[PDB]
RNA sequence: CGGAAGGGAUAACCGCUGAAAGCAUCUAAGCGGGAAGCCCGCCCCAAGAUGAGGCCUCCCACGGCGUCAAGCCGGUAAGGAC
RNA sequence: GGGGAGGUUUGGCACCUCGAUGUCGGCUCGUCGCAUCCUGGGGCUGAAGAAGGUCCCAAGGGUUGGGCUGUUCGCCCAUUAA
RNA sequence: CCGAGCGCGGGAACAACCGAGACCGCCAGCUAAGGCCCCCAAGUCUGGGCUAAGUGGUAAAGGAUGUGGCGCCGCGAAGACA
C-alpha cells in the first residue's frame, strides 16, 4: 500500500480520517499507511 | 439641440475608509468615482471624476482562501524571470498597493486611463496629505 | 560593521610565519570622517569619508568647510559608511588590527569591449578543420522559431571592463600607522593606485 | 470549578488559579459565561462547524481552568542501557543514544525538574504546551528502535525481530 | 577570495491540547518541528522608481516688450563648457 | 481484464508553404519541463547495523574523459556522490 | 449557413456556432441574440435554495466518517450506541 488512488480499510483496525485535505488510511501497523495519491 | 460638453469643472476631491472593507467591492466603487460616471455631466475623452484618498487599506477585507491563496504576478523580461506573489505577503511588506492594483486594472486602458490612476492616493495609514476639502464618504 | 577607505600599493608575498603571504597594502592613511546620517533626515545610518589633501582654488564654493567642522576637502574626495557610527576623528587605519579578517570594495580596472571567450567565456573551436570565420566566435544565440526572439540577457558579447566589485574575506596581518599601511592577503581588484574602501567582513554576523 | 478564577471577557475567557493564571481566547460564536459559579457554553445551533466549535472549545477552557487547577500529570520514563538523565541548576542534562548529553531548558509557563535519571518528571502548568514537550524530548530519542532503546511516555513497545530479517 | 554561517514562512511528512461522534485523531479553532527547495541575508546594476525621489551645501530679482494672465529677449551669480 | 493521461517513438489526415519551409548528426549557445540520474528529506519495509528495495515532496546546482562507428542509438575503457 | 453575407450584434478575439437579409441620412423608439458590480450600455434588483474547491475556471473507470436533503431495517427508556 503506502500512497495509491485505492485506499481501504484493510483489516477493520484501521480507519479513514480526512486529515489535511485528503484521505488517508490510519492504524497501528504503518504497513497499512495509504493515502489519497 | 447639440449635447452639452463640460467646462473644466474644479476637480472634487474625496476620502474614502478602507478597513473592514472587501478589496474587489471596494475598488469596483472606487473606479467608477475616478471617471464622472457619478457626475451627471460625464464625458470620455476628459478626466473631471473626483481624486481618490483612500486610508488604511493595510485593513482591507478578503473573503475565501484569497490571503494564502490569491497570488499577484509580475514579469521582467528575463528567462525564469516571473515573480508571483500571494496576497498574504502584499499586506505585510507595502500592502497599499494590492487596492491600487485591484483599482487600475478596473480602469480603462489608454493614456488618460493612467491619468485616472494618478488622481487616487492610497495610504496604509489612515492618514493623509490633507489636502483640502476630502469630505468623507460611506 | 565599520570601514576605512585606501588607496592600493603593494602585492608582494613576505615570509610571515614562515609561509609566503601574498601581500596586498592599502594606504588608508588619513580619510577624514566629516558628516553623519540619521533615520528621520536621512533614512540609514552612514558618514562620509574623505582622502588626500591637495585642494585650493580648483575646489571652492560650498566646501563643507561649512559642514560644522572645515578641515578643507582632500582632493579625491569622499565616500559613505553605513551602519558606522565613529567617535568624531578623522580616522586613520588602525581601525583594523592586525589579524582580523575583512570585506573591501573597488573599481575594476578596464578591458573594454572584449571577445566572448575572454569576457564571459564560451568556447569558439575550429581552428583549422572547420572554418577560419567564426575562430573567437558565439556560434549561436535562441532557438529556431519560437521564441524566435533573443533571450532576455542570454550572455552576449562586449564590454567587461570598467565596472566595480567587492570582494570578501581577506585577511590583513600587518598595518602601519607610521605611514599609514594595510597588510593583507593579495587578491586586490583594481590597479595599483586608485579608489578602494575598506569594511569588516562577514561570516556569521 | 471551585477555588478557581475565571473571567468572561469577549472572546476570551482569562482564568486564575494557584499556581497562575491562563488566557484561553476561542471564537465568540456560540456563548462564553460565567454563572452561578461554573462555567457554561452553548452552540448557536445545529449547525456542523458549530456543533463542533460548540464540544471544542467548552473542553478546551474545560482543561484551561483544570490547567491552573494543576494538570501537570506528565513524566518521560527513559529506557535502555547508557542513557542517564541528569539536572544541573536549571538545565536537564540527560545522556540518550546520542554520541552527546542532551541538554533540555524549562521555558516560560512550565517546570520540569529529574527524580532518578531513568525517568524525568515535568510539571506541566499549560496542557496545551505540556504534551508538546513530552513529544519534544521522545522526538529528541525515540525509543523502540527495532528491539527497545529510547524515550518512552510509557507506551508499551511494539517488537520487531532484531538480529534477523535483513538478507 | 565567492557558495556561506543566520533569520522568516512552509511542502512531503513528523507532532501537541481537542471536539463533532462520552472513546480515537497530526485539524474543522489554535500551537511546534521539519528540506540543497520559497523570501531574505551576499555581489552588481539601478530614481526615464515620468512617480524623475532623499541628504550636505551654493547663487540669486526689473535688466527690455507681458501692467493685471504664462511667455519672450540680452549679458551675468554659483558654475558649465570650448 | 477495465479506465485515463502524455505528444518523445512508430502511424492515419493532407490545411499554411511547390513564383522554395535547406532534410542527418557534431562544434558553438542554450533555456525551460519533471512522470528526478546524483545531491536534501520523509513514510513504508520480507530494514540489526551496513547498505539496499519502494513510494511521496523537492530542479537549487550538477550531470566528467576516451575506443569504435558519419552515425543520435548502442557496446566498451578508465572513473564519478552521479 | 458561408462562398457571393470578411456587411451587422452576440460568441473575449473567429467565412459558415446563436441572432439577423445592409438604397441613403438622423446626436429618435420598441426589441433579437447575448447581457446588466465594475471593462461596456443597463438591477452590487427582488426572493429562496447549494457549495468552500477558486470547485466556477474544462478528464474517466474508480475511490472515500465531505456537505445538504431523502428512503429502508433492526436496537432503546422493559434502559439501548459508546
Amino acid at each position: 500500500m503506502k500512497v495509491r488512488a485505492s485506499v481501504k480499510r484493510i483489516c477493520d483496525k484501521c480507519k479513514v480520517i480526512r486529515r489535511h485535505g485528503r484521505v488517508y488510511v490510519i492504524c497501528e501497523n504503518p504497513k497499512h499507511k495509504q493515502r489519497q495519491g | 439641440m447639440k449635447t452639452y460638453v463640460p467646462k473644466q469643472v474644479e476637480p472634487r476631491w474625496v476620502l474614502i475608509d478602507a478597513e473592514g472593507k472587501t478589496l474587489g467591492r471596494l475598488a469596483t466603487k472606487i473606479a467608477t468615482l475616478l471617471r464622472g460616471k457619478h457626475r451627471p455631466d460625464w464625458t470620455p475623452n476628459v478626466a473631471m471624476g473626483d481624486f481618490v484618498v483612500v486610508v488604511n487599506a493595510d485593513k482591507i477585507r478578503v473573503t475565501g482562501k484569497k490571503l494564502e491563496q490569491k497570488i499577484y504576478t509580475r514579469y521582467s523580461g528575463y528567462p525564469g524571470g516571473l515573480k508571483k506573489i500571494p496576497l498574504e505577503k502584499m499586506l505585510a511588506t507595502h500592502p497599499e498597493r494590492v487596492l491600487e492594483h485591484a483599482v487600475k486594472g478596473m480602469l480603462p486602458k489608454g493614456p488618460l486611463g493612467r491619468r485616472l490612476f494618478k488622481r487616487l492616493k492610497v495610504y496604509a495609514g489612515p492618514d493623509h496629505p490633507h489636502q483640502a476639502q476630502r469630505p468623507e464618504k460611506l | 560593521m565599520k570601514g576605512i577607505l585606501g588607496v592600493k600599493v603593494g602585492m608582494t608575498r613576505i615570509f610571515r610565519d614562515d609561509r609566503a603571504v601574498p601581500v596586498t597594502v592599502i594606504l588608508a592613511g588619513p580619510c577624514p570622517v566629516v558628516q553623519r546620517r540619521t533615520p528621520e533626515k536621512d533614512g540609514y545610518t552612514a558618514v562620509q569619508l574623505g582622502f588626500l589633501p591637495q585642494n585650493p582654488k580648483r575646489v571652492n564654493r560650498p566646501l563643507k568647510g561649512h559642514f560644522a567642522k572645515a578641515g578643507v576637502e582632500p582632493v579625491r574626495i569622499l565616500r559613505e559608511i553605513r551602519d558606522f557610527n565613529p567617535e568624531g576623528d578623522t580616522v586613520t587605519v588602525e581601525i583594523f588590527k592586525p589579524g582580523e579578517r575583512v570585506d573591501v570594495t573597488g573599481t575594476s580596472k578596464g578591458r573594454g569591449f572584449a571577445g566572448v571567450m575572454k569576457r564571459w567565456n564560451f568556447a569558439g573551436g575550429p581552428d583549422s578543420h572547420g572554418a577560419h570565420k567564426i575562430h573567437r566566435h558565439p556560434g549561436s544565440i535562441g532557438n529556431r522559431k519560437t521564441p524566435g526572439r533573443v533571450y532576455k540577457g542570454k550572455k552576449m558579447a562586449g564590454h567587461y571592463g570598467a565596472e566595480r566589485v567587492t570582494v570578501m574575506n581577506l585577511e590583513v596581518v600587518d598595518v602601519i600607522p607610521e605611514e599609514n599601511l594595510l597588510l593583507v592577503k593579495g587578491a586586490v581588484p583594481g590597479p595599483n593606485g586608485g579608489l578602494v574602501i575598506v569594511r569588516e567582513t562577514k561570516k556569521a554576523a | 470549578p471551585k477555588g478557581v478564577s475565571v473571567e468572561v471577557a469577549p472572546g476570551r475567557v482569562k482564568v486564575k488559579g494557584p499556581k497562575g493564571e491562563l488566557e484561553v481566547p476561542v471564537s465568540p460564536e456560540m456563548r462564553v459565561v460565567v454563572e452561578e459559579g461554573v462555567v457554561r457554553v452553548e452552540r448557536p445551533s445545529d449547525e456542523r462547524r458549530h456543533k463542533s466549535l460548540h464540544g471544542l472549545t467548552r473542553t478546551l477552557i474545560a482543561n484551561a481552568v483544570k490547567g491552573v487547577s494543576e494538570g501537570y500529570s506528565k513524566e518521560l520514563l527513559i529506557k535502555g542501557i547508557g542513557y542517564r538523565a541528569r539536572l544541573v541548576g536549571r538545565a536537564l542534562e540527560l545522556t540518550v543514544g546520542f554520541s552527546h548529553p542532551v541538554v533540555v531548558e524549562p521555558p516560560e509557563g512550565i517546570t520540569f525538574e529529574v527524580p532518578e535519571p531513568t525517568r524525568v518528571r515535568v510539571s506541566g502548568i499549560d496542557k496545551q504546551k505540556v504534551g508538546q514537550v513530552a513529544a519534544n524530548i521522545r522526538a529528541i530519542r525515540k525509543p523502540s528502535a527495532y528491539h527497545e532503546k529510547g524515550i518512552y511516555y510509557a507506551g508499551e513497545p511494539v517488537r520487531l525481530k532484531p538480529g534477523k530479517a535483513g538478507a
